């Protein structure tokens, strides 16, 4: 009956492959909840239950392809990775649909804008993101395994807030995979500029080294951490929502804008003084800083961040 | 029509799918090289789709609509009645001809 039953044996993350078409054609679109250069995200309904339908712009056909491929070839079910249901092509010119678990709270970006956080919620948010990213990053061998995956566009807009107070990571259309069937990596500056690590901006990354891409994600995660920590109240005080580098780059920054801030001037987001009077924010500030080393090799792993966040909690 | 049907065992030779009926089938789908890509049999759960509702690739429905109740048959579907030049990422390559071993278990 329910989509969960249908999901409850073989390979991939979502519905059986032929069933993806069937469910996709049974969906009714209700309202657009997101619109961008990516295309659109809609709330839809399948037999009386909400689902999200991302309809890709023709400019982004390749992201649909990559995201679809990943979810259909890797078993990627996890509480903190957006749950995939199906992908479908439908002549309506052909439209490209990615259908996922619907999360009515929307993105972390939107949520942080008119909500401030207690300590519990701050920690739950950042631990959950770390758990998801470590699960992406880790290679698991054997029949229940998965290749390692680096996301390549981690940011607060690509993270969704769940009702249980955790988040999940979405938008795997730029991701790259690393397995034992190791040919070359299938892929330079692809992500969102504001979140690009120095080595992406100066193009020193060794493009065939998977590890290097994980460390790029860690830089971006540090920025997300900062965004979230600003919204946690301590001693009656909180900062307004701002995106990373709000004070030194314009909206929609250029490569040159970012390179000058991050590479040439070696700037990093400022830690508000009030954080040093709070044990949680003090620990988070330390953690952030350990994602932002210029030398990628010194940055903490997602798993280390997760374990550290588990002990602060 | 891009759909060729090779009987494996007969059905009742009388009851064929009609508009609006739910077809209940087992299928195993393979690429031309024999590699299996999907199987309702492996999950022990029959697949259901409604005749005329476009809930399955054209080739699969066209082949099933020619089968009688209980029949089992091999359906070969050219890409133009399956997933075309795009394919289905991570599952079906571009311009793939697909073979389905299908059993028509019931009509509801
Ligand atoms: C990216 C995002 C999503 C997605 C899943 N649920 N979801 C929900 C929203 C959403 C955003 C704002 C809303 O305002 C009320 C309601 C819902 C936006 N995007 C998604 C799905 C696939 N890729």
């Amino acid at each position: 009956s329910t989509l969960a039953d249908l999901l409850d044996s073989g390979s991939g993350s979502g519905l059986p492959f032929l069933v993806q078409r069937t469910v996709a054609r049974q969906i009714t679109l209700l309202e657009c909840v997101g619109k961008g250069r990516y295309g659109e995200v809609w709330r839809g309904s399948w037999q009386g239950e909400n689902v999200a339908v991302k309809i890709f712009s023709s400019r982004d056909e390749k992201s649909w392809f990559r995201e679809t491929e990943l979810y259909n070839t890797v078993m990627l079910r996890h509480e903190n990775i957006l749950g995939f249901i199906a992908s479908d092509m439908t002549s309506r010119s052909t439209q490209l649909w990615l259908i996922t678990h619907y999360h009515e709270m929307g993105s972390l970006y939107d949520y942080l804008q008119l909500t401030t956080l207690d300590t519990v919620s701050c920690l739950r948010i950042v631990l959950s993101i770390a758990s998801g990213l470590a699960h992406l990053h880790i290679e698991i061998f054997g029949t229940q395994g998965k290749p390692a995956i680096a996301h390549r566009d981690l940011k607060s807009k690509n993270i969704l807030v769940k009702k249980n107070g955790q988040c999940c990571i979405a938008d795997l259309g730029l991701a790259v995979m690393h397995s034992q069937s190791t040919n070359q990596l299938d892929v330079p500056r692809v992500g969102t500029k504001r979140y690009m690590a120095p080595e992406v901006l100066d193009e020193t990354i060794q493009v065939d080294c998977f590890d290097s891409y994980k460390r790029v994600d860690i830089w971006a995660f540090g920025l997300v951490l900062w965004e979230v920590a600003r919204r946690m109240v301590s001693n009656g005080i909180v900062e307004d929502y701002k995106p990373p580098f709000y004070d030194v780059v314009p909206n929609d920054p250029s490569f040159e804008d970012m390179r000058k801030v991050v590479c040439v001037d070696q700037q990093r987001p400022n830690i508000p003084n009030r954080w040093f009077s709070d044990p949680t924010l003090t620990s988070l500030a330390k953690l952030m800083k350990e994602c932002w080393y210029q030398n990628p090799s010194a940055r903490l792993t997602a798993l280390r961040i997760k374990k550290t966040l588990t002990k602060i909690d | 029509m891009g759909v060729e049907i090779e009987t494996i065992s007969p059905g009742d030779g009388r009851t064929f799918p009609k508009k609006g009926q739910t077809c209940v089938v087992h299928y195993t789908g393979m690429l031309q090289n024999g590699k299996k890509f999907d199987s309702s049999r492996d999950r022990n759960k029959p697949f259901k789709f409604r005749i005329g509702k476009q809930e399955v690739i054209k080739g699969f429905e066209e082949g099933a609509a020619q089968m009688s109740l209980g029949q089992r048959a091999k359906l070969t579907c050219t890409p133009d009645v399956a997933y075309g030049a795009t394919g289905h990422p991570g599952v079906i390559p571009p311009n793939a001809t697909l073979i389905f071993d299908v059993e028509l278990l019931n009509l509801e």
